[PDB]
């Protein structure tokens, strides 16, 4: 079996393992990345729309009025790729988002809503991929690269010795979110376990455990 | 002895002490510190362990629950403070920070997605503070959202970002290779100053996950790694290869994707290991690795094995034949080089190649790919059109694709971007066959270079260093030659002495200077132009020149009068010399159109008219004219332009770089080479045949840098071209449909077992002569990563054609004629040009334009600015007795502004002498520093 | 502790006095 265009011209194939896994799309990582942000799930987990549950329902502090986000759709790019680059633009798609306004009638704890508005409204224009990973931004194909970065979790992560005489091993534990603070526990040379919290001052750690509501006898029932 | 030295005692002690840690100087208080405490870690608005995060804490803590909370608990500070107490004296290991399994991997979509929160959340305050008052019948929710922060947001990071880049284009594998590209810099990664080498390092987790090899060499090494083969990413966003599973003895073939942290616990067979054609391993003990090391483990006890030897390698890295042969820093050297090779006028194809041509060449959407299978209707260089097989065919269609060509077009790197079609008309194509070849493709395959006939010896020093003697026959069939688009504007605005204007009438120039501009001020289309020459016709307006004395005095001897008009025309830069190919006219809503404008829209809505019309003759009539007339809108709408610029002319220049001394030449084994001679086709080595070579390459190359799969790939190249040599002569003469058949099948048989099978018992005769027509100028051949030709195969292929297995023929001295002396090696070899043309890097400078705060030269060769003799030339000028040399180099030829203008002068009139005079810059440093309160002058006035 | 930042300071110095009392205003617009 020979398609017509490798039938035109066969490559004499040396190598003797054969194939049993074909090399994938090469180009799988931006554009199934790209689609999991710009196609919406019924569901929060990726994309705008996760974006607009994690955020967008918004609660008037001390006033009970709510504004709430229903749906969001991306309208027709006004020029094609190739417009784009000529005139100079970024291939967009511009984004409607469906909000509801409800109004809470004044004491009413319940839930009882005086009246909803529920309207679409523009919110900005997303840059949209082209075929094969690209974006044009000010008429000019940009890529995107993948970052590698530092995963969220709890890292251990002593120095080798390199800090005290004697090559004194010092122990740290790492708290690394996507969003927040970070939350350090070191050891200092003299045994001693000390917090610090966005890699500032030193504290001695039980501070963190006091702050947390515990008393002393507590403490050493835990540890 | 935490709590002896805990100065705290209650919990509001506790409070207030990270209060002053956190805001030192603010006054503590009960309700703001439990506030900020709880706004730390505990509030879901300022803190969130993603998913990912949450997982690989609970496995970090060794719990069973995979999901929970994004907010940290009691429960998770207690337990990593317990982990860590147990670490510092039970069995803990510290975490590997550069393992694979700590290490995620963030895309487009994610990036996007965090910076369109950015901004929901900083539209979000606005939205709360206006809903601070409530309303009934006065707002509605497109009031209190406003779209400029959000959109703010999603360009800055889309334009300006640190990992938003230039995509590169002067090549298909570079497009490639820069879309799956990983980098650990930008925001929420390192920096390149400050990385440190163990996160730069290979591990041993980057096995079938990140190239070994494909990185830059510079100040950022092992930070911009790229994405293997076969490389996947989890849910989670980690890094998982494919392996096949591995039951008792038997290899089946069912494939599973591990992470690299679930790498460690099976045992993983090579991709080298063998198979007694039935899934069993012919050898009882095979080499794997389990835990970063390889050893040698029973035939039952492997879980799984490698789903292939390609698979350590990115594309890039997986287009070297002979890798194997290949040193790992001339290999790196190799990819990097091959990622910058531009396309030639004619992509003719690698002899030797890994097979993985093709995949590069279809995945990178620079040809036209079938989408549907069908007969070919109609070809032409700019479209084609397919009728599509009705299996294929949808019932509410007409069977008719149509794929428009990308015809001369700028890349981002200014080379020319063009579709050629690859079929001829009536021909079948089924879906995925390419249709058109895009720049560097031949026929599908991905064709950087071109394979040249390559001898190795020293010819006489013109090929000294790394230096690369060339033929003229090589410059004669412009095989090195490539097309180079360039823009070039024009913009016209709104000055305050008035408006710009585009008129084709310019004073100081003559007639014959204008020729080339038409009656609106713009050069023609295919006009020669040369550097110098006007493209467009500007003018902008100007008064109160203040003219002096014997200036005044000679306008009025020759009754002519100053113009109000200055000259700003749009030039062609000097050097560069192509055809005009196409203009582009921008005009402002408000401003009239010119003659050239209209003529240009003119031509674009009856090409557009042409195109949807043809559309609906080919293959419905009511979005043909709904299309018509939105796009007769669109050219005539008007443009949104910057605000002032009242017209803007885009020329399209085209360039044709040939071959010349200065251009970088490039194999695919990182030997780099610059042409410092171009010899006559009777001064080159010639065989017995007088054939001569196009190359010469030193032989001293090889030895000291270990690349020895050049000099294989050179062998395979002369074996591959020996067997279309015999194929072309079975064609010259015509010989017969059965000889061609017997000898292309004894070539595609060549004794070791391989994979592959070609029969040429179902090609039919017509397609016989096809295979050999295409066959005529050598035989394509491929050698896989790992897995490639073994020394005695190339031998064999060799012998097939009548060429030596030594690989070495005897030449003769064009000059002389004499028989060079112990035989020397010829064959093929893949040599690319590199985007490092001498035209853009040779530069010269008199004098120009001078920097602003400190009155010396500028930057290199785009302000036709100096070179920096900067402070180590100093020092040299030092140590030698030049004083007189330092001293003009650092106060006539850079900063002294008088003394400048001195020399200059006297320079003219053959007085080699300065007058030095005090440089500007240090003027400049002592304003500085009497700028601060320090008084700082010259003694002895 | 102690701090550099200027607002901080006006802070520490300008909050040291209670905001005010109701009926407060008019007495000191009164002794104006």
């Amino acid at each position: 079996v020979y398609s017509y265009t490798e039938k035109k011209r066969i490559r004499k194939d040396f190598g003797k393992r054969p194939q049993v896994l074909d090399v994938p799309y090469l180009l799988s990582i931006q554009l199934d990345s790209f689609q999991k942000f710009i196609e919406q799930d019924p569901e929060g987990q990726y994309g705008l729309e996760a974006a607009f549950r994690s955020v967008f329902p918004i609660q008037s502090y001390s006033g009970n009025s709510e504004l709430q986000y229903v749906s969001y759709r991306l309208g027709e790019p006004v020029f094609d790729v190739q417009e784009c680059q000529i005139r100079g633009v970024t291939y967009s798609a511009p984004l409607r988002v469906k909000l509801r306004l409800v109004i809470y009638e004044r004491e009413a704890p319940e839930g009882t809503v005086k009246d909803i508005k529920e309207q679409e409204v523009y919110m900005g224009e997303i840059p949209l991929m082209t075929d094969n990973g690209t974006f044009v931004i000010n008429g000019t194909e940009r890529v995107i690269v993948s970052q590698l970065h530092r995963s969220p979790g709890v890292f251990f992560d002593s120095d080798k010795g390199k800090t005290h005489s004697s090559g004194k091993v010092l122990y740290n534990a790492r708290i690394i979110p996507y969003r927040g603070s970070w939350l350090d526990f070191e050891f200092d040379p003299k045994d001693n376990l000390f917090v610090r919290i966005d890699r500032r001052r030193k504290l001695p750690a039980t501070i963190i455990l006091r702050a947390l509501n515990y008393t002393t006898e507590q403490i050493l029932d835990l540890f | 002895e935490t709590l002896r030295v805990d100065p705290t005692n209650d919990r509001l002690s506790a409070l207030v002490e990270i209060y002053r840690m956190m805001r030192p100087g603010e006054p503590p208080t009960r309700e703001a510190a439990e506030s900020l405490f709880e706004n730390l870690f505990f509030s879901e608005d300022r803190y969130d362990l993603s998913a990912v995060g949450r997982m690989k804490f609970n496995r970090s803590l060794l719990r069973e629950e995979i999901e929970g909370s994004g907010i940290l608990s009691k429960d998770d500070i207690i337990d990593v403070m317990k982990k860590l107490i147990d670490i510092r004296n039970g069995k803990g290991e510290v975490d590997d920070i550069d393992h694979l399994g700590n290490r995620r991997i963030r895309s487009v979509g994610e990036m996007a997605e965090n910076q369109f929160r950015v901004g929901l959340v900083r539209v979000e305050r606005a939205v709360k503070e206006r809903l601070s008052l409530g309303d009934l019948d006065t707002l509605m929710p497109q009031d209190m959202i406003n779209a400029k922060p959000i959109s703010a947001a999603v360009k800055e990071f889309f334009g300006s970002s640190q990992l938003s880049q230039f995509m590169d284009q002067n090549n298909p594998l570079s497009e490639i290779t820069h879309k799956r590209r990983i980098s650990a810099l930008g925001p929420g990664g390192l920096t390149r100053e400050r990385a440190g080498f163990e996160v730069r390092d290979v591990h041993p987790t980057h096995y079938g996950r990140v190239c070994p090899i494909e990185t830059p060499e510079g100040p950022n090494i092992g930070l911009i790694n790229s994405l293997s083969v076969y490389a996947q990413t989890n849910e989670y966003g980690f890094l998982e290869t494919p392996y096949r599973k591995v039951t008792d003895g038997v290899v089946t073939d069912e494939i599973h994707y591990l992470s690299a942290i679930e790498e460690g616990n099976y045992v993983i067979a090579q991709a080298n290991s063998n198979l007694d054609e039935e899934g069993h391993f012919v050898e009882d003990l095979v080499t794997c690795r389990s835990k970063g090391e390889s050893s040698l483990f029973s035939r039952d006890q492997v879980d799984y094995m490698d789903v292939s030897t390609q698979q350590v390698v990115s594309v890039g890295a997986s287009l070297i034949p002979f890798l194997e042969h290949d040193d790992a820093n001339r290999a790196l050297m190799g990819a990097n080089m091959q990622r910058q090779a531009v396309p030639t006028l004619r992509a003719d194809k690698p002899l030797v190649g890994t097979g993985m041509e093709r995949a590069v060449a279809v995945d990178s959407g620079v040809t036209a790919v079938a989408k549907r299978g069908g007969v070919v209707q109609y070809v032409d260089a700019s479209r084609i059109v397919i009728k599509v097989n009705e299996d294929e065919m949808y019932p509410g269609e007409a069977g008719i694709d149509i794929y428009n060509l990308t015809k001369y077009t700028r890349s981002n790197q200014n080379t020319c971007i063009n579709q050629m079609p690859c079929v001829s008309l009536g021909e079948p194509v089924e879906r995925g066959d390419v249709l058109a070849d895009g720049p560097s493709t031949d026929l599908g395959e991905l064709a950087l270079g071109q394979n040249m006939r390559v001898a190795f010896m020293p010819w006489n020093g013109y090929n000294f260093e790394d230096s690369i003697l060339v033929s003229e026959r090589v410059v004669q069939e412009d095989r090195f030659t490539t097309i180079h688009i360039q823009e070039l504007a024009c913009v016209s605005r709104d000055t305050k002495l008035g408006p710009e204007e585009i008129t084709a009438d310019i004073p100081n120039v003559g007639e014959a200077a204008l020729s080339k501009l038409d009656e609106s001020g713009i050069v023609y289309i295919g006009a020669e132009v040369t550097g110098g020459d006007i493209l467009v016709g500007k003018v902008t307006p100007k008064g109160e020149t203040q003219l002096t004395p014997e200036e005044k005095l000679l306008r009025a001897i020759f009754g002519e009068k100053a113009s109000d008009v200055k000259d700003s025309s749009l030039r062609v830069p000097n050097g560069v010399s192509g055809t005009v190919i196409d203009v582009q006219v921008f005009t402002r809503d408000g401003v009239e159109k010119d003659k050239r404008a209209l003529e240009i829209e003119e031509m674009q809505l009856k090409q557009a008219k042409k195109d949807l019309s043809e559309e609906l003759q080919i293959l419905l009539k009511h979005e043909f004219e709904k299309k018509l007339e939105a796009k007769r809108r669109k050219i005539t709408q008007g443009d949104d332009l910057a605000p002032g610029v009242l017209k803007i002319v885009k020329v399209y220049l085209a360039v044709k770089r040939r071959i010349q001394p200065g251009d970088k030449m490039a194999g695919r084994h990182g030997n780099k080479g610059v042409i410092s001679k171009i010899n006559p086709i009777e001064d080159m080595p010639y065989d017995e045949n007088g054939t001569p070579v196009d190359i010469v390459l030193n032989p001293l190359g090889v030895p000291s840098r270990m690349n020895i799969g050049q000099i294989l790939e050179t062998h395979l190249g002369m074996a591959a071209k020996g067997i279309g040599d015999k194929i072309n002569a079975m064609l010259k003469q015509q010989q017969e449909v059965a000889k061609l058949r017997e000898f292309i099948q004894r070539a595609y048989d060549l004794g070791a077992d391989v994979r592959q099978k070609v029969d040429l018992s179902t090609f039919s005769d017509e397609e016989v002569m096809r295979l050999a027509e295409n066959l005529r100028k050598g035989m394509p051949i491929a050698t896989p990563v790992f897995d490639g030709a073994k020394e005695a195969e190339i031998k064999e292929l060799l012998k097939l054609g009548d060429l030596p297995t030594s690989g070495q023929i005897r030449l003769y001295d064009g000059r002389t004629g004499e028989q060079f002396e112990r035989p020397v090696t010829v064959g093929y070899m893949y040599m690319l040009k590199l985007n490092h043309l001498v035209d853009d890097k040779m530069h010269a400078r008199s004098t120009g334009s001078y920097s602003l705060v400190t009155q010396q030269p500028l930057g290199g060769k785009a302000q036709f600015g100096g070179q920096r003799f900067g402070e180590m030339e100093v020092w040299a000028l030092e140590a030698y007795g030049a004083a007189y040399t330092l001293q003009e180099m650092l106060t006539v030829k850079s900063d002294d502004v008088n003394g400048r203008t001195k020399m200059y002068k006297n320079i003219v009139d053959g007085n080699h002498q300065m007058e030095p005079g005090m440089p500007e810059s240090f003027n400049v440093l002592l304003k500085e520093i009497r700028s601060l309160g320090i008084n700082i002058e010259l003694e002895d006035e | 502790g102690r701090t550099t930042d200027p607002v901080r300071m006006y802070m520490r110095e300008m909050g040291t006095v209670e905001l005010l009392t109701r009926e407060g205003e008019i007495d000191i617009a009164k002794r104006i």
